[PDB]
């Protein structure tokens, strides 16, 4: 029952605010480090953001850092993502995936992005 | 920031292989993973560690990484092998979780 | 760079053990024949009281094991027994942060570093290591020891080596006089599977900075093993003090012997 | 009071013109007319002078070997 569920995504116009969420159900889910990466129209893969499996470390994109925050919850088994200040060029489709924490450590070297959910749409338009 | 290079399009024809070129910084030292996106929905891992395939990935794909020349291959390509690959690693030097420029793998 | 946080910090308790007769070093660069010679340094007693600690180098599991900040005094006989290279190296400083300068020297695989800055060091100083299946080989790739360096008044790397990634015995003296850091080093191959060795063994001069800084804390750093999912290296700390050492010199020059003149009536008489 | 290093380590104390109050420290105690004499048993039976301490008081190395005064 393995899954990952987006939502939140939305039309939205350039300032304006959107927090965007994750359900995952069918594993564990605080053994995971979760990640968001966007993918523009027609363009390639761009990560965004990965918090480790308690929260207690969060990395952030050069191109989203300053507005964009990730957030777990564990006890909901839910992934967030709040994005401030959205500009044209956060238009894309937004997907979480997961990859194991070895033992407190979640950096990405024996372990990649096994899971990903169906994604949701995000379109910042004037 | 930390630039992860791939050709932008291979062509191969059925039954034969076909190799992608992931390009990094010192990336004989890194860890890269693989990922296979049909159009219309999610990439799927198809490569971690380098060379580990997960549970349901065939066995016609494999990825090497030794003298700084990581590549993901494909034996006995079907049509159903018509994807976009990238090639993924997690650069410490930036904090980054970096994916490469894309390779779209079409079968003549 | 950016500090790995660690909600569990925990660190095992102290232990005490016995210096034996180990610590002794070259005081000057003499070369002494088939000879006596008494000078009064700082010096590590003989069966000097010694704390020792471990060096967690594996997690097998998200308990994070923090070296614990030691005073300096007047200087230190660090001694290290691991089998592979787990402990790297040391931070000195009075406050160990932004506000005074600090410190570093550490050893990544490539050369050793030394630098003196007015660091804003990490709460778990981590270095991380990852093996590398497809080259059969550990590469080290996390580096986060501080997370601001402003200001440095020192800087020294050394030439790159490779450093492989019976046991080893790895002993240094420390000494921070007249604004320079002395070290002096020693290696030797112990086959002792627990504890410090007992013997003696002379430390050669390793290097003088002409740092300029005032030292009473330090703090280990060692490495840390990524594993996918038992013999953890032991360092000891003793404290120097202002005493009258005799030294025996060989043909040779090698300080074979020594003799601590104020540890008793008979070393007083010899 | 020593022993030569090649026989013993063990070593024996004279605080001289001192009384055995003033004053490493074992519990040997013994106030001769030269002074205290701390880590030698005295013993009453009388041998040649070995180690001279002073007032007719001589140390010496006998048995589980020890400092002895006499
Ligand atoms: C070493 O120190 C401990 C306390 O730190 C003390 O109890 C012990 O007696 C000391 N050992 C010696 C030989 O003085
Ligand atoms: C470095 O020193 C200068 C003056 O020596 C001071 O103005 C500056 O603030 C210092 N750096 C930091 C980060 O405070
Ligand atoms: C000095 O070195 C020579 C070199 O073989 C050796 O024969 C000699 O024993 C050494 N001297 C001492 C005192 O060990
Ligand atoms: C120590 O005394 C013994 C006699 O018991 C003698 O054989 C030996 O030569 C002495 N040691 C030295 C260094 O002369
Ligand atoms: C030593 O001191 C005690 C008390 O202080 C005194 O009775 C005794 O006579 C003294 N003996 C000598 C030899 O000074
Ligand atoms: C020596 O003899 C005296 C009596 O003459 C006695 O009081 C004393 O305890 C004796 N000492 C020893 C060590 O036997």
């Amino acid at each position: 029952e393995v899954q990952l569920v987006e939502s939140g995504g939305g039309v939205v116009q350039p300032g304006r605010s959107l927090r965007l969420s994750c359900a995952a159900s069918g594993f564990t889910f605080s053994s995971y480090g979760m990640h968001w990466v966007r993918q523009a129209p027609g363009k390639g893969l761009e990560w965004v953001a990965v918090i480790w499996y308690d929260g207690s470390n969060n990395f952030y994109a050069d191109s989203v850092k300053g507005r964009f925050t990730i957030s777990r919850d564990n006890f909901k088994n839910t992934l967030y993502l709040q994005m401030n200040s959205l500009r044209a060029e956060d238009t894309a489709v937004y997907y979480c995936a997961r990859s194991y924490c070895s033992g407190g450590f979640c950096f990405g070297y024996y372990y990649g992005l096994d899971v990903w959910g169906q994604g949701t749409t995000v379109t910042v338009s004037s | 920031s930390y630039e992860l290079t791939q050709p932008p399009s291979v062509s191969v024809a059925p039954g034969k292989t076909a190799t992608i070129t992931c390009g990094g910084n010192n990336i004989g030292t890194k860890s890269v993973h693989w990922y296979q996106q049909k159009p219309g929905q999610a990439p799927v891992l198809v490569i971690y560690y380098n060379s580990d395939r997960p549970s349901g990935i065939p066995e016609r794909f494999s990825g090497s990484n030794s003298g700084n020349t990581v590549t993901l291959t494909i034996s006995r390509v079907e049509a159903g092998d018509e994807a976009d690959y990238y090639c993924q690693v997690w650069d410490s030097g930036s904090d980054h979780y970096v994916f490469g420029t894309g390779t779209k793998v079409t079968v003549v | 760079s950016q500090c790995v946080n660690f909600t569990t910090r925990t660190q095992l308790p102290p232990a005490y053990t016995n210096s034996f007769t180990r610590g002794v070093y070259y005081p000057d660069k003499v070369f002494r024949s088939s000879v006596l010679h008494s000078t009064q340094d700082l010096f590590l007693p003989f069966f000097s009281n010694v704390t020792w600690f471990h060096a967690i180098h594996v997690s097998g599991g998200t308990k994070r094991f923090a070296n614990p900040v030691l005073p300096f005094n007047d200087g230190v006989y660090f001694a290290s027994t691991e089998k592979s290279n787990i402990i790297r190296g040391w931070i000195f400083g009075t406050t160990l942060d932004s506000k005074t300068q600090s410190l570093l020297i550490v050893n990544n695989a490539t050369n050793v570093v030394i630098k003196v800055c007015e660091f804003q060091f990490c709460n778990d100083p981590f270095l991380g290591v990852y093996y590398h299946k497809n080259n059969k080989s550990w590469m080290e790739s996390e580096f986060r020891v501080y997370s601001s360096a402003n200001n440095c008044t020192f800087e020294y790397v050394s030439q790159p080596f490779l450093m492989d990634l019976f046991k080893n015995l790895r002993e240094f003296v420390f000494k921070n006089i007249d604004g320079y850091f002395k070290i002096y080093s020693k290696h030797t191959p112990i086959n002792l599977v627990r504890g410090l060795p007992q013997g003696f063994s002379a430390l050669e001069p390793l290097v003088d900075l002409p740092i300029g800084i005032n030292i009473t804390r330090f703090q280990t750093l060692h490495i840390s093993y990524l594993t996918p999912g038992a013999g953890a290296a032991a360092y000891y700390v003793g404290y120097l003090q202002p005493r009258t050492f005799l030294l025996k010199y060989n043909e040779n020059g090698t300080i074979t012997d020594a003799v601590d003149c104020a540890l008793d009536p008979l070393s007083e008489t010899k | 009071i020593t022993p030569g290093t090649n026989t013993s380590n063990q070593v024996a104390v004279l605080y001289q013109g001192v009384n055995c109050t003033e004053v490493s420290t074992g519990s040997n105690v013994f106030q001769t007319r030269a002074g205290c004499l701390i880590g030698a048993e005295h013993v009453n039976n009388s041998y040649e002078c070995d180690i001279p301490i002073g007032a007719g008081i001589c140390a010496s190395y006998q048995t589980s070997q020890s400092i002895i005064a006499y």
